[PDB]
C-alpha cells in the first residue's frame, strides 16, 4: 500500500481558532444515520454526546428520541430493550466495515514530501479528507487498464491505496498504474439520498464534506475545548515568559 | 519608584497562577466523569410483587428497596405516634423537603402498599436485611445495629435519619420510574 | 555528630572513584557508625519494618503483572494468580500476609518509643517522620484491601468511605471526590489501584528521611543516656560500630521472624483473614459480620465507642449547634487519637528519656499496651452492653495518657538516677 | 446472625504434614457432579485442574471426557460447542445458589471464645467442616418452636446461622433460641444417592465428608505446594538461624 | 569543592531544626551552588527534562486512575478518558507529547555532552548514570506505547520482542519470558504495565544520583575550563550561585519550551504520532506502514541496516559459524550504537575538554549531528535502494565517529589554547 | 583448626541460597502460566474454501494460514529448484527436520492443495499479506519487505527462513487438526 492524493477541503474546524460548523455536524449525523449506519458503527461514542456542547447540540430530548431506534442489550437484564443516550451507537451491522469512531484521526490523507513530514505540518493529518476523497472518488467507468478485470464484490475507487489490483493494471515490475484501487465498500451516496430539513444541498460533493466533518467531531469531540485550553496557555505563557526574561535581565545587570 | 520592587511581585503572581491552573484539572479529573454524571432514571416491572415480598434494584450503583406491604405492615406503620420516632422528615424528594415522616408521606400510594426508598443505611451506607427483621418490623442493619420499622422510618441504632424515598412514581398501571 | 575515623580510599580503583562520586564513602560511614553497645532486641524491629517494604513492594510489582483494576476481572484475576501464575498462590500470601507482618511491627516499633523516649528531643524529627509514615501505611493497606474486590473490599471500602462524608460541610463532596461517583463502583477501584502503587514510593521516600533523622542525632539506647562526643575514646566505650555488630544481630532476629512469619504463611495463612473477601462484592448484600483488619480495629473501636447517648457527645452536639454530631464526632476521635500520638513529645513534660527510671509512668504505659490490645479487640465485637461500655473506658485511656496523664507526670514523678554512661549499663550485664 | 458449632471432621489435608487424599477427591468430584452441579457452579476452577498433580489427577483423557458434558459458549465464534479442559466449569444454574468455587475458604467453621480468635489458631478455620455441618445438619422435625410456623420454600438446618426464623424462635428481647436458622437448600444428600465405583460407602456422612475434601480443593487446590513450601523455608531458616545465631555470638564475644 | 560559604541557622526555627535534621543546610548549599557563570542557551535542557519527568509522572498517575491493562478494556478506556474523563484529552495529549518533549530534551542534552566534553573526566560517573537514565527512559516508552494496545502498539510489541528471539541459543527463552506465552496477549500488556509504572520511579532515583554527581565535580562549562579552587576570590570570579542567576534563567527558558509545548499539545496533538494506534490491536492483521516513534527511528535505522548482503555481516557469519546472522547483527548494531556512547569517555583521548577549541574534531560532529538526523528520517522509509545505502553509509559513520575518528584525533588534532579562566571568557563575551 | 574459619562460608553461604531461592520464584512467575501451558489443538471448518482462497485462523495468538492452492500455485512451487532457494528447509513438523524444501513437502496432501502454515513472518513476526502479492506468486511481509512464494518458502528480503508448517492433519473429509 501507501498514500496518495487527497482533495484539500477548507474545513471550518482547521486552523487554530478554527470551529466546528454546529448545523453541518447536524446534516453530517443524518448522513451518517441514514447511510453510513447501514454498514458502519461507531462503538466507542456515547448517543448522549450528541447533546453535549461542541458538537451537533440537540436538544437533550431529541436525542432521548434519537436513541430508542438503536435495540440495545441491557446490561443487568439482559433483554432487549430500546435506546438510551448512555448507551454507544451499535457496532458495526457489517462486519467488514470498519467503526468509524475515530476513523477521521485512523487515516492520514496528507504524506510526504520525502517522508520528512512537512506536508502534514502545513496540512494537517488529512483524515477527514481523505474520508471525502474516498466518498467524493468512485468514477463511473473504471480505468481502461480493466475494461472486464475487476475483481467481484469490489469496487474501483481513486483514492483507495490498500486494495487489489487487477494484473492488466500493474507495469512490467509490479507496480499498480491506478490512482488508487479496488474497495469493498459500493458507493454509498447520490444526489439528495438525504433530505435535509434547512434546504441545505445534498450533492456527494455537500454530504461528503458534512459527514466528513460530523466523523472529525466524533472522533475528536473536545476538539474546541482542546484549541481554548491551547490559546489560554499560549497567552498565559507568553506573558509568563516576558516577565521572567525582565527579571532575568534585570537580575544578570549587577554580573557583566 | 515602584518600578524595580514591582517586577519581582508580578512574576511571582504569575507563577502561583501557573501552578494552580496546573493543579485544579489534577484533582477535578477525579470527580465524576460524563459517564457518571449521565446516568439517568429506569423503570421497574411490579405486577410480580405479591405483598410482603421486597423487590432490591441497583441504581446509581446502590440498592433501591421495592417492598409490597402488607396490612400487618401498614397497621404498624400508622401506629407509630411522631413524637415516637428518632428523625420525624420524610426524607422524600417527592414531596416537600419539609413533610412529616407520617407513614402517609412514606408510601407512593394512598392506600400504603407500595414502600420505595434507597436501601443505603444512613449510618455508613450498608444494606439493611429487610423481610421483618429487626425490634419493629422492619430492616435490620447488621454493619453497626440499625434498626428501621415497617414504614423505613429509624428508630434504634447509630443511624441518624430515615432511609431516603428516591424520586418515584407509578408511570402505568404496573411500573414505577426511580429517578 | 559522634566522633569517628573517616573512610579513605584504598585501591586504585576507590581512588578513582571516592574523587568523582563518594557513594562508597557515604555507604561506609553509615555502616559504621558507632551505635550504643546496650541496644536490647527491641531495636530490631526498624529491620523487619524496612524488611516488609521490600516484600510487599517486590511482591506487589509482580502480582500486579497478573492483576486486572476492573470490577469485572479483578476477583477472578487474583484467582488466576492462585491457580494459573506460577507460584501465585505463594505470592499473593507474602503480600497479603505481609501487610500483617508490617504491622505488628510498626505498633512494637512504636510502643518501644514511647517506653524509652525515643520521641523526646532531639528526636521529634524523627518521630513526625514516622507518624507520616504511619498515615501512608494505612491509607496504602486500607486501598490494597479493596483491590480483589470482595465483599469486605466492597463493604469495607463503603464504610471507611462513608466517614469522610460525615464533616460537616465539605464531608459529601470530599466522598464523592473519592469515589468518583455516587458510589463505590469500578471508577473508585481503578484509582484506588493506582494509588496503591504511588504510595509505597513515597512510604520509601519517607523511610530515607527517617533514616537520615536518627543518624544525625544517634541511636537512642534503653537507657536514654546519650554517647558520649567529647572524644573518640569515650565514644567507643558507649559504642561499636553498626556494622557487623549490630547489622548481624539484626539479620539474625530478621531470620528468626521470617521463620514464624514463613510458617504462617506456609501452614495458616488465611487466619489473619476474612473468609467474606472470598467472596464477591455484591453491591445490593452485606455481609452480616464485616470487620476490619486486626491492624485498624483499635481505631475502629474508638471512632464507634461515641455515640449519640455519651454524654461528652452531647456537650459537644449542645456546644457546637448540632454540627458535632456522634457520627462526625467518631470520626473527630479516631484522627484525634493518632494525633495525639503523634504529640506526644511536647505531652510528655518530663526530662527523664527512659521510661526505665520513671517508676510511675511504668504503670500508665503499660495500661496503655494493654488498652491497645484491649482496643484491638472491642473493635471487632458488637457495639451491644458491655463491649459499647468497654469500648468507652478504653478509648478513654488512650486519651487520658497523652493529654492529661504524660503532661501531670512530668511535674510530679520522682525520677531514678539513670547510669552515669552507656558504658556502666553494659559491664552490669 | 452469629457463629454456631461444627462437627469436628479429621480431614487428611489438616496439621501441617496434612495432604489430599486423591480418592476421596474423586469421590468428591462424583458427589459434586452427580447432586451438587444441579445449582451449583464452580466459575473459577479451569476443569484442567482435574487432572492437575496434588487433586484428584484424573488422566487426562478422563479429564478431556468429563468437560464434553458442558455446554460452553465460544468467545469468539459466539455458538455453543462442548466443553474443553481449558474452560472453567460452569455458573451456578440456580440464581441464588453460591458459586462452590471458594466455598471451603469463604466460611469459618470455627470462631471465637470471647472473641478472641484462639479457636481458629488450634482448630483452623473450618471451612469444609461448616460445609459438612450444613449437608448432615438437616433433621427430619423441626425444633419444636416452629410446629407449624416454617417460611415456605426454606429447610431448618442446624449449621446455617444467616437464615430468618419464625418469630415464635425469639426470646424477649428478639435473639433466636435454635441452634440453626432456615435456609434455602433443601436437604441434597440422601442414603446411597451415589454409586462410588470402589465400593466406598455412601452415606449422607461419607458423601458430605467426601465433597466437602473435594470442595477443599477446589478452593485452595495449590494446598500441597504450599505446604512443602512451608516446611523447606521453615528448614532453610532454622538452619539459617542457628547459624546467624553462632555468628552473632562468637561476634559480639571480643566485647563482652 | 569550590569555595563558597555555608548554611548559618539564624531563626530560632532554624536553629531548632539544624539541630536536629540539617535539610535545610542541605538545600542551602544546594541551591546556592558556584555554577560556571558563563553557561550558554544547552544548559537548560537538564531542568526540562527534569519538569519532563515530573509532566510525566504526575500525568500518568492521573491516567492510570482510568486505565485498564487487559486486552478487552485497554483501547476502551483510553477512549473513555478522551470523551468522558474531566480533562482527560489534555491529560492523555499531554502525557504522550510529552514523551515526545521527554526525548527531544534528551538528544539535545546529550549531544550538548558530545560537543563540549562534559562525559571527559572528572565526569564520567555522571555520563554513566546519564546512559543508565536514558535506557530506562527508552524502556518506559516503549511499553507505554503498548498499553493503548493499538495496531501500532500489538505490532510494535510484536517486532521489538522479536528482536530478543534472535540471540543465539537463549533468544526464544528470553521471548516467551518477556511475553508470557507464544505471543504478544494479556499477559504482555499486563506485566507492561506494571513496569511502565515502576521504571520511572528507578528513574527519579538515578537522578538523584545524577544531580549528586554533577554537583560533586561542578557543570562543566562551555570552554571546558574547570572553575579555580585555590581561593574564595577567583573562585567569585567564575561562578555565580545557582540560585537565583540560573534558576531564574532556567525558568525562563522552561516557560518558553512550555509555550511550544503547549502550542503543539493544543493545536497539533497528532502530529508526532502515527494514524494506525486509532485502530483497535489486531493479531491477525499487520498495517502496511508500520514506523516507530521518531525516538526510536535512529536507532530502529542501524538495526535494519546491516542486513545478510552486507560485506561485514557476511565475515561475521562465516567467523562465528553462522551464530551471528544479518538478524542478530544487527541487534548488537543497535545496542552497540548506544554502547559506544556510552563509553566515549575512554574512546576520547583528546586532553581538551571544549570540543570549542577543536578544529578537526568540530566537523566531525556536526556531522554526527547531521548523521543522527539522516539516521532519523531513514528510519522512517523502505528498505529498498537508495535508503538501504542511506542507512548503511549513516550507520557506518555512527560507529566510525566513536571507535576510529574520536580514538585517532586525540593523537593528531592541533588544539586551539583555551581561555586561561572561565573569568576571561565571560568578559569578552 | 576449621572451627572459626568455616561458620563465616557456612552462613554466608546460607545467605547466598537463600537469596537466589527468593530471586527465581520472582523469575518464572513471568514464564507462561498453566492456562497458557493447557492450550490444545483446534478444528477448522474447510468445506467452504475453493481454490484460490486463504483462510486465516487463530491460533495461540498468532495468525495460521490455511490456503487451497489453485493450479498456478502448484505448479509455480514445484517449478523452483532446491538450490534457487533462499532457505532449502521444509520447516514442517510433521515429517523429520531434515527433510528438503519441495513443493511436495510444504503441503499436507499429495495433490499439493493445502497449504497450511504460520502467518508469522520469521524475520520479526509480522504477518505475511496473502492473495497473489509479492514478486513470486505469493505472499508479502509489508514490515521490512520479505517476499513468499506460491508455497510460503522465502525469497528476498530480510527473512531468514520459510513460514513454519504447525503439526496439522485432516481429521476427515472437512476438518483439519492444527496443535
Ligand atoms: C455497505 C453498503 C456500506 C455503507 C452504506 C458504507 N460503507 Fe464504508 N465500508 C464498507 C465496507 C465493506 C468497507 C471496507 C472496505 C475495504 O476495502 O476494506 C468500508 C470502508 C469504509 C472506509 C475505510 C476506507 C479505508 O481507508 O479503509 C471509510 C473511510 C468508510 N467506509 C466511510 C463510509 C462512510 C462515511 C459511509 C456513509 C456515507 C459509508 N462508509 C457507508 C461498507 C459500507
Ligand atoms: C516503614 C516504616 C519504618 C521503617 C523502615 C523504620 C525504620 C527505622 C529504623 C531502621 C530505625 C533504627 C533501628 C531501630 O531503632 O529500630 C528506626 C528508628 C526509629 N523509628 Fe522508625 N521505622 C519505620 C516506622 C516508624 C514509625 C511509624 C515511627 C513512629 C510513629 C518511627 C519512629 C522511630 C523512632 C522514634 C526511632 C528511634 C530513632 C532513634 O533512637 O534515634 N518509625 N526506624
Ligand atoms: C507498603 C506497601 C504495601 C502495603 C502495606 C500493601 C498492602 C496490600 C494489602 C493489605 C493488599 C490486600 C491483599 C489481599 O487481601 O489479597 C494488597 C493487595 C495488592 N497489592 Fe499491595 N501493598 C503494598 C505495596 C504494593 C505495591 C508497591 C504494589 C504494586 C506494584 C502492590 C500490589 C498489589 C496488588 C496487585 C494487590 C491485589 C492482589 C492481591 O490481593 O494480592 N502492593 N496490598
Ligand atoms: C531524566 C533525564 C535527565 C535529567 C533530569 C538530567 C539532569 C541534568 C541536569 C539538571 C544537569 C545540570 C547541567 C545541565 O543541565 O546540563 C545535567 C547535566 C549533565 N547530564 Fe543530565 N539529565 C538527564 C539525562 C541525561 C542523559 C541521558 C545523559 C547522557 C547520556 C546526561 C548527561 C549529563 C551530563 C554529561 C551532564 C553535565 C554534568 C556536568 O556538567 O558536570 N544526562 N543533567
Ligand atoms: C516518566 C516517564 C514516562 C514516559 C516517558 C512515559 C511514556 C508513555 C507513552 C509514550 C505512552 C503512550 C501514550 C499514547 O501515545 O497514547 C504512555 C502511556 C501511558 N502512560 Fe506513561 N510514561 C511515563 C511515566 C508514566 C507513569 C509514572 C505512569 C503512572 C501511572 C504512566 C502511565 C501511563 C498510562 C496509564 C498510559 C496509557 C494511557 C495513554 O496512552 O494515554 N506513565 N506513557
Ligand atoms: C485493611 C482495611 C483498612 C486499613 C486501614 C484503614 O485506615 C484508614 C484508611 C483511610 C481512611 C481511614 C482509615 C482502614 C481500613 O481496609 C478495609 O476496607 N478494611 N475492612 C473494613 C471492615 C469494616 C469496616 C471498615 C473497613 C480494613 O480493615
Ligand atoms: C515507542 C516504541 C519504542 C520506544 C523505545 C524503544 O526502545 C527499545 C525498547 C526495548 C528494546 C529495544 C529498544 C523501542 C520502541 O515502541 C513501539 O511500540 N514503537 N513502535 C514500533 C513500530 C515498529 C517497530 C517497532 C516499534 C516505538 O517506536
Ligand atoms: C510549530 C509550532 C507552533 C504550532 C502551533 C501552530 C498552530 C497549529 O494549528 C493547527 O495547524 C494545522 C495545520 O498547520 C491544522 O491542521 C490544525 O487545524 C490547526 O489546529
Ligand atoms: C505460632 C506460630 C507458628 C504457627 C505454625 C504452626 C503450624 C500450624 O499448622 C496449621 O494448623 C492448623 C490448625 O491450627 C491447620 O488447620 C493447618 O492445616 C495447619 O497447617
Ligand atoms: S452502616 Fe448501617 S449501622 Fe453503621
Ligand atoms: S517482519 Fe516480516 S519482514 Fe520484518
Ligand atoms: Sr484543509
Amino acid at each position: 500500500a501507501g498514500g496518495g492524493h487527497v482533495e484539500d477541503v477548507p474545513f471550518s474546524f482547521e486552523g487554530p481558532f478554527g470551529t466546528f460548523d454546529q448545523h453541518q455536524l447536524q446534516r453530517g449525523l443524518q448522513v451518517y444515520t441514514e447511510v453510513c449506519a447501514a454498514c458502519h458503527g461507531m462503538k466507542f461514542v456515547p448517543i448522549r454526546s450528541l447533546s453535549e456542547p461542541g458538537g451537533p447540540e440537540l436538544p437533550e430530548d431529541q436525542v432521548r428520541a434519537y436513541a430508542t431506534q438503536f435495540t440495545v442489550t441491557d446490561e443487568e437484564t439482559g433483554e432487549d430493550r430500546e435506546g438510551k443516550p448512555t448507551d454507544h451507537f451499535p457496532h458495526s451491522a457489517l462486519e467488514n466495515a470498519p467503526d468509524l469512531s475515530l476513523m477521521a484521526k485512523a487515516r492520514a490523507g496528507f504524506h510526504g514530501p520525502m517522508g520528512t513530514g512537512i506536508s502534514q505540518l502545513f496540512n494537517g493529518i488529512g483524515g477527514p479528507e481523505y474520508i471525502y476523497s474516498v466518498l467524493t472518488g468512485f468514477p463511473e467507468e473504471p480505468p481502461k487498464c480493466a475494461e472486464g478485470h475487476e475483481p467481484d464484490g469490489f469496487y474501483y475507487n481513486r483514492a483507495f491505496q490498500n486494495g487489489s489490483v487487477p494484473d492488466t493494471c500493474k507495469d512490467a515490475n509490479g507496480v499498480k498504474t491506478t490512482a488508487g484501487s479496488w474497495i469493498a465498500m459500493p458507493p454509498p451516496l447520490m444526489d439528495d439520498l438525504v433530505e435535509y430539513a434547512d434546504g441545505h444541498d445534498a450533492s456527494v460533493h455537500a454530504m461528503a464534506e458534512d459527514v466528513s466533518a460530523f466523523l472529525m467531531w466524533a472522533a475528536e469531540p473536545k476538539l474546541m475545548a482542546r484549541k481554548q485550553a491551547g490559546f489560554t496557555a499560549v497567552m498565559f505563557l507568553t506573558v509568563l515568559s516576558v516577565l521572567l526574561y525582565l527579571t532575568n535581565k534585570r537580575l544578570w545587570a549587577g554580573v557583566k | 519608584g515602584t518600578r524595580r520592587d514591582f517586577l519581582y511581585y508580578a512574576t511571582a503572581g504569575a507563577g502561583a497562577v501557573a501552578t494552580g491552573a496546573a493543579v485544579w484539572p489534577l484533582i477535578n479529573q477525579m470527580n465524576p466523569s460524563a459517564d457518571v454524571q449521565a446516568l439517568a432514571s429506569i423503570f421497574v416491572d411490579v405486577s410480580s410483587v405479591e405483598p410482603g415480598v421486597q423487590l432490591t434494584v441497583k441504581f446509581l450503583g446502590k440498592p433501591i428497596f421495592i417492598r409490597r406491604r402488607t396490612e400487618a405492615d401498614i397497621e404498624l406503620g400508622r401506629s407509630v405516634q411522631l413524637g415516637q420516632l428518632v428523625d420525624t422528615n420524610a426524607r422524600n424528594a417527592n414531596i416537600d423537603a419539609g413533610a412529616e415522616a407520617t407513614d402517609q408521606n412514606r408510601t407512593l400510594d394512598e392506600a400504603g402498599e407500595w414502600l420505595v426508598m434507597w436501601g443505603v443505611c444512613t449510618h455508613l451506607g450498608c444494606v439493611p436485611i429487610g423481610g421483618v427483621s429487626g425490634d419493629f418490623g422492619g430492616w435490620f442493619c447488621p454493619c453497626h445495629g440499625s434498626h428501621y420499622d415497617s414504614a423505613g422510618r429509624i428508630r434504634k441504632g447509630p443511624a441518624p435519619e430515615n432511609l431516603p424515598i428516591p424520586l418515584a412514581k407509578f408511570i402505568d398501571e404496573t411500573t414505577i420510574q426511580l429517578g | 555528630g559522634i566522633p569517628h575515623d573517616h573512610y579513605e580510599p584504598r585501591t586504585g580503583i576507590e581512588k578513582w572513584l571516592h574523587s568523582r562520586l563518594p557513594i562508597v564513602a557515604l555507604a561506609y560511614d553509615t555502616i559504621m557508625i558507632p551505635t550504643p553497645r546496650n541496644l536490647n532486641w527491641m531495636w530490631i524491629w526498624g529491620v523487619v519494618l524496612a524488611f516488609c517494604l521490600v516484600l510487599q513492594i517486590v511482591t506487589g510489582i509482580v502480582l500486579a503483572m497478573h492483576y486486572t483494576p476492573h470490577v469485572d476481572l479483578a476477583f477472578a484475576s487474583v484467582e488466576h494468580i492462585m491457580r494459573n501464575v506460577n507460584g501465585g498462590f505463594m505470592l499473593r500470601y507474602l503480600h497479603a500476609n505481609g501487610a500483617s507482618l508490617f504491622f505488628i511491627a510498626v505498633y512494637l516499633h512504636i510502643f518501644r518509643g514511647l517506653y524509652y523516649g525515643s520521641y523526646k528531643a532531639p528526636r521529634e524529627v524523627t518521630w513526625i517522620v514516622g507518624m507520616l509514615i504511619y498515615l501512608a501505611m494505612m491509607a496504602t493497606a486500607f486501598m490494597g484491601y479493596v483491590l480483589p474486590w470482595g465483599q469486605m473490599s466492597f463493604w469495607g471500602a463503603t464504610v471507611i468511605t462513608g466517614l469522610f462524608g460525615a464533616i460537616p460541610g465539605i464531608g459529601h463532596s470530599i466522598q464523592t471526590w473519592l469515589l468518583g461517583g455516587p458510589a463505590v463502583d469500578n471508577a473508585t477501584l481503578n484509582r484506588f489501584f493506582s494509588l496503591h502503587y504511588l504510595l509505597p514510593f513515597v512510604i520509601a521516600a519517607l523511610v530515607a528521611i527517617h533514616i537520615w533523622a536518627f543518624h544525625s542525632t544517634g541511636n537512642n539506647n534503653p537507657t536514654g543516656v546519650e554517647v558520649r562526643r567529647t572524644s573518640k575514646a569515650e565514644a567507643q566505650k558507649d559504642t561499636v560500630p553498626f556494622w557487623p555488630y549490630f547489622i548481624i544481630k539484626d539479620v539474625f532476629a530478621l531470620a528468626v521472624v521470617l521463620l514464624v512469619f514463613f510458617a504462617i504463611v506456609g501452614f495458616m495463612p488465611n487466619y489473619l483473614g476474612h473468609p467474606d473477601n472470598y467472596i464477591e462484592a455484591n453491591p445490593l448484600s452485606t455481609p452480616a459480620h464485616i470487620v476490619p483488619e486486626w491492624y485498624f480495629l483499635p481505631f475502629y473501636a474508638i471512632l464507634r465507642a461515641f455515640t449519640a447517648d455519651v454524654w461528652v457527645v452531647q456537650i459537644a452536639n449542645f456546644i457546637s449547634f448540632g454540627i458535632i454530631d456522634a457520627k462526625f464526632f467518631g470520626v473527630l476521635a479516631m484522627f484525634g487519637a493518632i494525633l495525639v500520638m503523634a504529640l506526644v513529645p511536647w505531652l510528655d513534660t518530663s526530662p527523664v528519656r527512659s521510661g526505665r527510671y520513671r517508676p510511675m509512668f511504668k504503670i500508665y504505659f503499660w495500661l496503655l499496651a494493654a488498652d491497645f490490645v484491649i482496643l484491638t479487640w472491642v473493635g471487632a465485637q458488637q457495639t451491644t452492653f458491655p463491649y459499647d461500655w468497654i469500648s468507652l473506658i478504653a478509648s478513654a485511656y488512650w486519651f487520658a495518657y497523652f493529654l492529661v496523664i504524660l503532661p501531670i507526670l512530668g511535674a510530679i514523678e520522682k525520677p531514678v538516677a539513670p547510669p552515669a554512661t552507656i558504658e556502666e549499663d553494659f559491664n552490669a550485664h
